[PDB]
């Protein structure tokens, strides 16, 4: 019956808090007061990436931490050279409507994808010479709004139909279906052993999935709204979330419950994207009110704000070498902030 | 200077490449974007065939001028999450059967999908071509099936002639930016070939009044 | 790939000949097209470029105006129309494509190559050694010296090497001193500094019989060393 | 119907709960640490020298 | 021449010869000084503080700039005249005021007009890269054309019948009006194109409506300085008191141009209006 199921869902719920509870004993403030703040940290746009004539909605960094690719709706893809300024490759979609991208470890493919339910993969690393489609994953009954290289033969598909795909790119289907979440998957971020990944989704909570396993392992409430973004923390013991309720979250994954809230009583907008510095002290976080904001991740304080841009920001990211973070907004343009 | 030969070809190669983004970019500015947002079938797969998975995209050309229709209606996500993508497009071509007032109403859901569409905050100024589609079979069940069975307030006779206009009226009321958008009504019959010819009419109208909003003029 | 070579033959003194590279395969429009000669019995040689889009435009000293080069992106197909036949352009010249971006390979494939038989501040680079003698299974070092530094303030060197196996046309080995070239064996592995620059064959097999060649990329004037063979 | 979701819905619930859970202390302390001991090669929290940074404006 | 002495002079003599005629001169100056800086100095902030960089927008800018700074020179003249007196040499920065108002004023109407006509009609294909780089580009042009114009103008060759006495007259009132007139018809003539739609009548009815209006603020306002400058050549047998009574006249009649462009050119607008009401 469903009642009689639901009271041992309850039951089962309640007894989750209550070990959640237990568990803790002391707050991440009450912990890390006596540290000494970082203080305040000035940031000035080093490179700034023009040439979209469009909204920017995704960007990733290479391995390298020299390339990096951005799409937006115009139907381009383009490859920049970071260090200096000039473009590299300009791939134009099949479809327009791009949401997510991504830039494989070994840097020979880079993934796209959008309101067309189609992860597409590009071999850049061609011998003809020209960017083409090495598979268009399909499979998908939804918008994909967060696609991740696992390496080159594996990627990791979030689409709006409330599911997690990982996929093989040989064979082109669906090795694994992550089911779980009930609103729209909008954001993903893989471990740094590639062993778990979590996603956040539109019902507020974010779960960890074991990518290896094929299941659900701990799920994550708190916020209010939806999660626009996520990203793992270095260590891959924690992550931090940004909601659409102008709070930015840090969970942790062995104490399985909150750490900290990072939210200002001037900021009532929506945060986009999330990304962490290469220590885990600066967690940058890309806001609505049309400019990024920096917040130290041990304490509660803010650091600075990344203002340069006119319209909002969508999309954010700090190098694998720590060197730079980088946030592509709305208008047409990347900076490159360092 | 200060660059090697790799450098110097590598601005280069940026230099042609900004050119060829810049070419399709001028090519795609002077393209219009139609966004057909129909409600539950309404008449979308008869209005796509009359004239010219995820999002499906129609283009046709009629007499010097570019469309691009962007059918939606296959998605069944959260419309908030992604009606952003839409921004800038010339009108939001809606769909309405005025035959489904009969059919917890049809036509209710219509209403309210329209009511969201016109009080959205990214088509603040954005023309809608509003587009009654079943004209023929409404006049033919509004012999016997009266409009009190969706409208209990209604007032006027059983002729179509005032019961059309009632809900072509009723339609633009739920407006309320009517400073900006203006809401450009029009009935389809089975015969009509002129469907194509009234988006013109409204897209010129819209194309007209955005360059004069932005002369000063308007 | 493929590079098909039109031409040739016997031109008199003063002359002009048209040498057709029509490319076949790739994105001809997006590849700087070079011309390499080489002598029946030197070394190869630099002759002329253009890039993407025939934009920039560069020759050797020796060819500046008597050669002309010109490309059609419509047919895919790329001209050498050269004046002023003299016996000293006697030699066999390849079209080799070069795409230059972060992380590419220039110089990756070269054509076929039609001889050519006339009746009758450069950064120079020396290999010493000129045929060395080895068995297969042996380790082998080619040592190239430059006259100018070939680092450049980004930290690349721009030296390059190439393999001529007898009989056909030279293929890209290292490329920037440091990056083996997609399509080759890992035993190969160059190295060095500054202007001492060598190559260290790992294990050496029947395939790897040939002669050895540097380039220079620092500026357009580029010059090839004097090939060392490679013979059991 | 509406009983094969319920099903997998109490069973991943029930699953959810013999995660082994640490003290929220210790955690915090094993991040606080992991956050001292990188600081010195990060090159956010320390704004490194402008020679060997290669975004030279 | 050399000409500015002329001008000098006739202010002076009017002076000496009409009492009541220069004081009601001070007072419409001084009432054109406080209307038409108040609603230029509005303007000016609503745009260049308030407000997308459209080429319109650029071109109405610097037009209220010249409209505010001559605006702040229509008392330089008075304040030359009272503190400076005599040393027509002296004499050239307030009696430069023809260049803001006359001479750099009207062809920017011309400029605005044109990118009208280039917008409405034809945009032909974003009239090639129309840009606002090259706005401004056409912005500095003109700018250097008129002051090119304004400085030669004034001590050419002298005479009547020869020199800029007709010269300043056909350049800055047969070019920019025909300019004008011709643009504004063909605009009128593109918004009465019969097979467009009824819903869209109402506001085309207010396009050229204010381009009628522009133009017949054009024409009211820098007329009677030219008819007066052909008449003082053809018919020299009208005297001196209708020739200073007339020039004085006109010169008001230019000076109201800044109290009438800037409210007929930013205030009409349904987008500042609304920006203005709402803030």
């Amino acid at each position: 019956e469903l009642d009689q199921l639901r009271q041992e869902a309850e039951q089962l719920k309640n007894q989750i808090r209550d070990a959640r509870k237990a568990c803790a004993d002391a707050t991440l403030s009450q912990i890390t007061n006596n540290i000494d703040p970082v203080g305040r940290i000035q940031m000035r746009t080093r490179r700034t990436l023009r040439g979209h004539l469009a909204k920017i909605y995704a960007m990733h960094w290479g391995t390298d931490s020299r390339l990096l690719v951005s799409a937006s709706q115009d139907g381009k893809l383009i490859i920049w050279d970071s260090y200096t300024t000039n473009k590299v490759h300009a791939i134009p979609l099949r479809s327009s409507w791009v949401m997510t991208c991504a830039y494989a470890p070994s840097g020979n493919y880079v993934a796209c994808g959008g309101l067309d339910n189609i992860c597409s993969i590009y071999n850049l690393k061609t011998r003809e010479g020209n960017v083409r489609v090495s598979r268009e994953l399909a499979g998908h009954t939804g918008y994909l709004s967060c696609c991740r290289f696992l390496d080159d033969n594996q990627i990791v598909t979030s689409s709006g139909d409330t599911t997690c795909a990982l996929w093989d790119i040989e064979t082109g289907q669906q090795t694994t279906t992550f089911t779980g979440h009930t609103g729209d998957v909008m954001s993903l971020s893989l471990a740094p052993d590639t062993r778990l990944f979590v996603s956040g989704a539109c019902d507020a909570s974010a779960k960890l999935w074991d990518v290896r396993e094929g299941m659900c392992r701990q799920t994550f409430t708190g916020h209010e709204s939806d999660i626009n973004a996520i990203c793992f923390f270095p260590n891959g013991n924690a992550f931090a979330t940004g909601s659409d309720d102008a709070t930015c979250r840090l969970f942790d994954l062995r104490a399985d419950q909150e750490l900290m809230t990072y939210s200002h009583d001037n900021i009532i907008c929506g945060i986009t994207s999330v990304s962490f510095s290469k220590s885990g002290r600066l967690l940058l976080a890309g806001y609505d009110d049309f400019n990024c904001n920096v917040w130290d991740a041990l304490k509660a304080d803010r650091a600075g704000v990344l203002a340069g841009h006119d319209n909002r920001v969508s999309c954010l990211g700090v190098t694998d070498d720590g060197m730079a973070v980088a946030t592509g907004s709305w208008d047409s343009f990347l900076k490159i902030w360092n | 200077c200060t660059l090697s030969a790799e450098d110097k070809a590598a601005v280069e190669r940026s230099k042609m490449i900004d050119r060829n983004l810049r070419e399709d970019g001028e090519k795609a500015a002077r393209e219009v974007k139609l966004l057909l947002l129909g409600a539950g079938e309404s008449g979308k797969n008869t209005i796509v065939k009359q004239m010219k998975t995820g999002i499906v995209e129609t283009h046709f050309t009629f007499k010097d001028l570019h469309f691009k229709m962007f059918d939606v209606g296959a998605q069944r996500s959260e419309r908030k999450k992604w009606i952003h993508c839409f921004e800038g497009v010339t009108a939001i071509i809606f769909c309405v059967a005025l035959s489904d007032y009969d059919l917890m109403n049809r036509m209710h859901e219509s209403m309210k999908l329209f009511d969201s569409i016109c009080n959205n905050k990214w088509f603040t100024d954005t023309s809608i071509i509003l587009f009654l589609n079943k004209k023929d079979l409404f006049e033919e069940k509004i012999k016997k099936s009266p409009l009190t069975i969706c409208y209990p307030e209604y007032a006027g006779s059983n002729t179509y002639e005032e019961a059309a206009a009632y809900i072509q009226c009723q339609f633009e009321d739920l407006n309320k930016r009517k400073d900006t958008k203006e809401i450009y009504t029009h009935f389809t019959c089975s015969t009509d070939t002129k469907n194509v010819q009234f988006v013109f009419d409204a897209v010129t109208d819209v194309i007209i009044k955005n360059n004069l909003k932005d002369c000063g003029l308007f | 790939v493929q590079l098909v070579e039109s031409g040739g033959g016997l031109v008199q003194p003063g002359g002009s000949r048209k040498l057709s590279c029509s490319a076949s395969g790739f994105a001809f429009s997006s590849f700087g097209m070079h011309w390499v000669r080489q002598a029946p019995e030197k070394g190869l040689e630099w002759v002329a470029y253009i890039s993407s889009g025939s934009g920039t435009i560069y020759y050797a000293d020796t060819v500046k105006g008597r050669f002309t080069i010109s490309r059609d992106d419509p047919k895919n197909t790329l001209f050498l129309q050269m004046t002023s036949l003299r016996s000293e352009d006697t030699a066999m010249y390849y079209c080799v494509r070069s795409i230059y971006y972060y992380g590419s390979s220039p110089f990756d494939f070269w054509g076929q190559g039609t001889t050519l038989t006339v009746s009758s501040s450069d950064i120079v680079m020396t290999q010493a050694t000129s045929s060395v003698p080895v068995t297969p299974g042996e380790s082998v070092s080619i040592s190239c010296r430059s006259s100018k530094s070939l680092l450049h303030s980004n930290g690349n060197t721009y030296l390059y090497w190439f393999l001529q196996r007898p009989g056909q046309s030279p293929q890209l080995l290292i490329y920037r001193m440091s990056n083996l070239a997609s399509g080759v064996p890992d035993r190969f592995s160059g190295s060095g500094s500054g202007t001492a620059f060598t190559l260290t064959i790992s294990r050496l097999e029947a395939e790897d019989v040939g002669v050895y060649y540097c380039m220079q990329h620092l500026e357009y004037p580029l010059t090839f060393g004097a090939g060392t063979k490679l013979e059991l | 119907a509406s009983i094969a979701q319920a099903r997998k819905l109490v069973e991943q619930l029930k699953m959810e709960a013999n995660i082994d859970r640490i003290k929220v202390s210790k955690a915090a302390a094993d991040l606080m640490a992991y956050c001292e001991a990188h600081a010195k090669e990060d090159p956010l929290l320390t704004p490194v020298p402008a020679s060997e940074n290669p975004f030279r404006e | 021449v050399p000409l500015f002495h002329l001008f000098a002079r006739l202010d002076e003599e009017l002076h000496g010869t009409f009492p009541g005629l220069w004081l009601a001169l001070m007072a419409v100056h001084g009432a054109i000084f406080l209307a038409g800086l108040v609603l230029n100095g509005l303007a000016l902030y609503v745009f260049c503080c308030r407000t997308a960089k459209t080429p319109s927008v650029i071109y109405t800018i610097n037009l209220v700039v010249t409209d505010l700074l001559v605006g702040l020179s229509l008392p330089t003249r008075f304040a030359v005249y009272y503190g400076a007196r005599g040393c027509l040499r002296c004499a050239f920065p307030h009696v430069l005021g023809y260049f803001l108002n006359m001479h750099c004023s009207i062809l920017f109407l011309t400029c605005i007009c044109v990118d009208r006509y280039l917008a409405i009609v034809r945009p032909e294909g974003s009239r090639r890269c129309r840009q606002p780089a090259c706005a401004r580009a056409v912005c500095a042009f003109v700018w250097l054309a008129a002051g090119a114009v304004t400085l030669s103008v004034l001590g050419v060759t002298g005479s009547r019948p020869c020199c800029r006495v007709f010269a300043l007259t056909v350049l800055e009132f047969l070019l920019p009006l025909l300019v004008i007139s011709v643009f504004t018809g063909r605009i009128m003539c593109a918004l009465s194109r019969p097979g467009l739609l009824h819903q869209g009548r109402q506001r085309r009815v207010r396009a050229m409506q204010l381009l009628l209006t522009v133009l017949i603020i054009f024409l009211v306002c820098f007329t009677p300085f030219h008819a007066r400058q052909v008449a003082v050549a053809l018919w020299p047998d009208m005297p001196h008191h209708t020739s200073l009574v007339v020039y004085h006249v006109a010169v008001t009649l230019s000076s109201l141009n800044s109290c009438m462009d800037p409210i007929v050119y930013c205030f009409v607008t349904s987008g500042f209006q609304a920006t203005v009401r709402g803030l």
